[PDB]
RNA sequence: CAGUCAAGCGUUCAUAGCGACAUUGCUUUUUGAUUCUUCGAUGUCGGCUCUUCCUAUCAUACCGAAGCAGAAUUCGGUAAGCGUUGGAUUGUUCACCCACUAAUAGGGAACGUGAGCUGGGUUUAGACCGUCGUGAGACAGGUUAGUUUUACCCUACUGAUGAAUGUUACCGCAAUAGUAAUUGAACUUAGUACGAGAGGAACAGUUCAUUCGGAUAAUUGGUUUUUGCGGCUGUCUGAUCAGGCAUUGCCGCGAAGCUACCAUCCGCUGGAUUAUGGCUGAACGCCUCUAAGUCAGAAUCCAUGCUAGAACGCGGUGAUUUC
RNA sequence: UCUUAAGGUAGCCAAAUGCCUCGUCAUCUAAUUAGUGACGCGCAUGAAUGGAUUAACGAGAUUCCCACUGUCCCUAUCUAC
RNA sequence: UGAACAGCCUCUAGUUGAUAGAAUAAUGUAGAUAAGGGAAGUCGGCAAAAUAGAUCCGUAACUUCGGGAUAAGGAUUGGCU
């Protein structure tokens, strides 16, 4: 059960829910809300969605 | 004329009429068969449905495909605060059926369970059970006649039990009133029992266990009037139809010249007493004791109760049971369990069980943190907080 | 099969034409029957990840098709949960052509399998790329 | 559609499986014969949806017979508890083809069902083609389009109140009435029994799975009037913030509720019996499952379980109006 | 040779015209009484009672292909009245 | 705004006239949405949905040379300087 970390924001999988939507190369992508999977739908490319944790240590925020 | 397409019938045979039960707690009509060998003990339990979380268990069962391994499941929380004994019943047999011979109550009756007998509490000048105290006054003699009388007759004997409802999140303030049946030893050692504990309090670790079969009875949530689609799940008819499509297209023929009562037909849906057979217990827990919520594996200290408590009930403080899959009736909904009839040894009853992993994050959406150190961890400093 | 797969979870019914990803020379796959299910009026059979499903060519091969013949899809389209909990998608449907005892008419598959088509026949398995 | 006889098929051999030449019957799911009911009017085909019933039983359960070595297959008995599909063409009822599964059994209920629906055909009026007829017109010959009205009243059903038995409230019993679960695959058995080999099991244990039913929404999807937030377009309030309208202005996310075999959990064992196989035992000094009694035994029946509770079935218990 | 006028010429077709017919062959399909192109001793096609191709067009009828969609698998939810 | 007297908002002017209120059940009338399949339902793509304006390259068979044609099929569309 241990806790994997997202692949569009960052943040911790726990069991009981996730989106995968594969690639074809198989890269593996997890997601954990709804609006994280629907974001990376239409391709949002977060190197530029604001409230990440991504962009937590990227735009430097909260160090 | 022949059916064109032979189809299996919509709905069950045996739960009709669906229509309203007499009373909201669901009455029990089935008790596990008496073995005058093991030592009396409650054979039901009383308990208000608080919600469901997700645990995370280990898959131990020879033949499948994984073996000493996680799996995820959905168990419901029940909050069932110790009940508290007011008297016993005793029922003689007779040809036509069991009879009440007589009825013996305790001296000191709660508000809780006193109130139970009123509409209009406030009103009321709470004149409930005044003389019936005078008769313990000398020597308690009015009883002990009674006492030797059950003893003697109704070879079934019954406590009266009640709950203490001020424990509970529920701003109720009326203690709900069941039936309970003493299985073990003789007429006279479940009276005894019975007798020896008027006024007072039995917790639910004496009457359940983990690893056992437990069956649940209660009152099922109402939806109002609901045409046959969804009450009994018949096709709908097409677009194309005239004056709607969600009916019975047909509801019979000509000869007889009447409806088939075996035809689905538009009525209620919801708030019927329902039976719900080999649900598994996983764990019981105390409302004295931390740590609730923390399992020998994951020792992170936290309570059962999720983020912001349960919706629409509230935090759990009392004795809790937590049971394999869904129960009938929503929240806050009472629930009697009922110990199982028959020993069902087999294969899927036998299983050890073992908690790993709790799930304490908030129901109330889409939460994610479990406990608040966690998120403060995670979250860092923030502005509300100075 | 040497093997109980478990709850089967639809989202590929019969009418659904779906790729084709081995080298058998195929290239897109019509549903039009498949075993293992049963009768109920109105109600078009489906697939799930891995079923043994016979199908007809629409695109492709000029000798690969005017035949019914038995073929085994390897991923799906509609979310899949394990029971250890995890919701999985592929994205596009594919699958990989097979005889009725499960051969192989081509060399190797491309792109991912699932770990239940690897549970199941193991002939596909054996000639496989990454399992997941 | 089912019985009786037997010249024969079955390498020899009548009932393993068939049986000509004939005969005795069965139901009205075909079509016939009459017109007894209806022409001051029973809405007429087919299809969709749905309930129930019958056995002349396709499969499941339990058994018997075979030239039944296994498997597979054929016939028969108890058997309606359960199931009996999805698709190309045709309006189709029929018929044919593809594939599945245990198999896609045969039928009725005013040729079930139009104040449930569909309107393609038939079956008005328009119009075309071919035949007959000088002709208007006919064609159980072909094609195209062609308004399918109304429930509020009575009964019945789904549910829901309800006066009266001293009132009220609680705990209750249980006559009645319904019932539910069905089926298959895989590992071990076992490449074993059997068979020479090719071939090839069954009963226990386990994993499950098809359909259906009862519940609940923690998890996932859907639903957006939370109009909750953010963004966008046209117009208006002098500009900004904050804003109105564009019948919910549009998009993304979207809490709660609802719901989804598109989500989850669950669907019990005791007795008595049918078919049939057995014990003792005569009639019939022997034999015999039967005449008396008696054993085992089916998805059969009844109880364990569940649902509603006679609103004129019943029991116990608290206080029962100082005015 | 005949009652008479000669016995269907050029064209077309199981076409809206074919009872036999779901005629036969090829193609479309896993499967087609549907569609298209041919075969014609064609009950009963046929040249101003007019035959064919027809360029463009038809709220005329039919068949096939791509995207599409609750028509369906399989139903669920919201709004105003 | 806008190619436009298309659709929408505002100015002058006119009106606030359709018996009302509280509840938000089924079945309904009207408007939309639904993950995967994409016509497998139905006599029949019936209804809904899908592309839809402007600019740039290109646009087939046939033909009476006039058409097909916006054929099919590809890229862009905001604001500020």
């Amino acid at each position: 059960m241990k806790v994997e970390i997202d692949s569009f924001s960052g943040a911790k999988i726990y069991p009981g829910r996730g989106t995968l939507f594969v690639r074809g190369d198989s890269k593996i992508f997890r997601f954990q809300n709804s609006k994280s999977a629907s974001l990376f739908k239409q391709r949002k490319n977060p190197r530029r969605i604001a409230w990440t944790v991504l962009f937590r240590k990227h735009h430097k925020k909260g160090i | 004329s022949h059916r064109k397409y032979e189809a299996p019938r919509h709905g069950h045979l045996g739960f009709l009429p669906r229509k309203r039960a007499a009373s909201i707690r669901a009455r029990v009509k089935a008790f596990p068969k008496d073995d005058r060998s093991k030592p009396v003990a409650l054979t039901s339990f009383l308990g208000y449905k608080a919600g469901m979380t997700t645990i995370v268990r280990d898959l131990d069962r020879p033949g499948s495909k994984f073996h000493k391994r996680e799996v995820v499941e959905a168990v419901t929380v029940v909050d069932t605060p110790p009940v508290v004994v007011v008297g016993v019943v005793g029922y003689v047999e007779t040809p036509r059926g069991l009879r009440s011979l007589t009825t013996v109550w305790a001296e000191h009756l709660s508000d809780e369970v006193k109130r139970r007998f009123y509409k209009n509490w406030y009103k009321s000048k709470k004149k409930a059970f005044t003389k019936y105290s005078a008769k313990y006054a000398q020597d308690g003699a009015g009883i002990e006649r009674e006492l030797a009388r059950i003893k003697k007759y109704a070879s079934v004997v019954r406590v009266l039990v009640h709950t203490q409802i001020r424990k509970t999140p529920l701003a109720q303030k009326k203690a709900h009133l069941a039936e309970i049946q003493l299985n073990g030893g003789s007429i006279s050692e479940k009276v005894d029992w019975a007798r020896e504990h008027f006024e007072k309090t039995v917790a639910v670790d004496s009457v359940f266990e983990q690893n056992e079969m437990i069956d649940a009875i209660a009152v099922t949530k109402g939806h109002g009037f609901e045409g046959v689609t969804h009450r009994w799940g018949t096709k709908k008819l097409p677009r194309k139809t005239h004056r709607g499509l969600r009916k019975v297209a047909c509801i019979g023929a000509w000869h007889p010249a009447h409806v088939m009562w075996s035809v689905a037909r538009a009525g209620q849906r919801g708030y019927h007493s329902r039976t719900s057979i080999n649900h598994k217990i996983y764990r019981v827990g105390k409302g004295d004791d931390e740590a609730n919520g923390a399992t020998s594996f994951d020792r992170t200290k936290k309570t059962i109760t999720p983020m912001g408590g349960f919706v629409h009930y509230g935090e759990i403080k009392n004795d809790f049971i937590m049971v394999k899959g869904c129960i009938p009736g929503n929240r806050k909904r009472i629930v009697t369990l009922r110990k199982s009839l028959y020993t069902n040894t087999s294969r899927k009853a036998l299983e050890e069980v073992s908690l790993k992993w709790i799930d304490t994050a908030s129901k109330f959406g889409k939460g994610r943190f479990q406990t608040p150190a966690e998120k403060h961890a995670f979250m860092g400093t923030l502005k509300k907080d100075l | 099969a040497q093997g109980t797969k478990f709850r089967i979870s639809l989202g590929l019914p019969v009418g659904a034409i779906m790729n084709c990803a081995d080298n058998s020379g195929a290239r897109n796959l019509y549903i039009i029957a498949v075993k293992g299910s049963g009768s109920r009026l109105n109600r078009l059979p489906a697939a799930s990840l891995g079923d043994m499903v016979m199908a007809t060519v629409k695109k492709g091969k000029p000798e690969l098709r005017k035949k019914v013949m038995p073929a085994i899809v390897v991923r799906q389209a509609k979310s899949w949960r394990r029971r250890d909990g995890v919701f999985l998608y592929f994205e596009d449907n594919a699958g990989v052509i097979a005889n009725p005892k499960g051969e192989m008419k081509g060399s190797a598959i491309t792109g991912p399998v699932g770990k239940e088509c690897a549970d199941l026949w193991p002939r596909v398995a054996s000639n496989s790329g990454v399992v997941v």
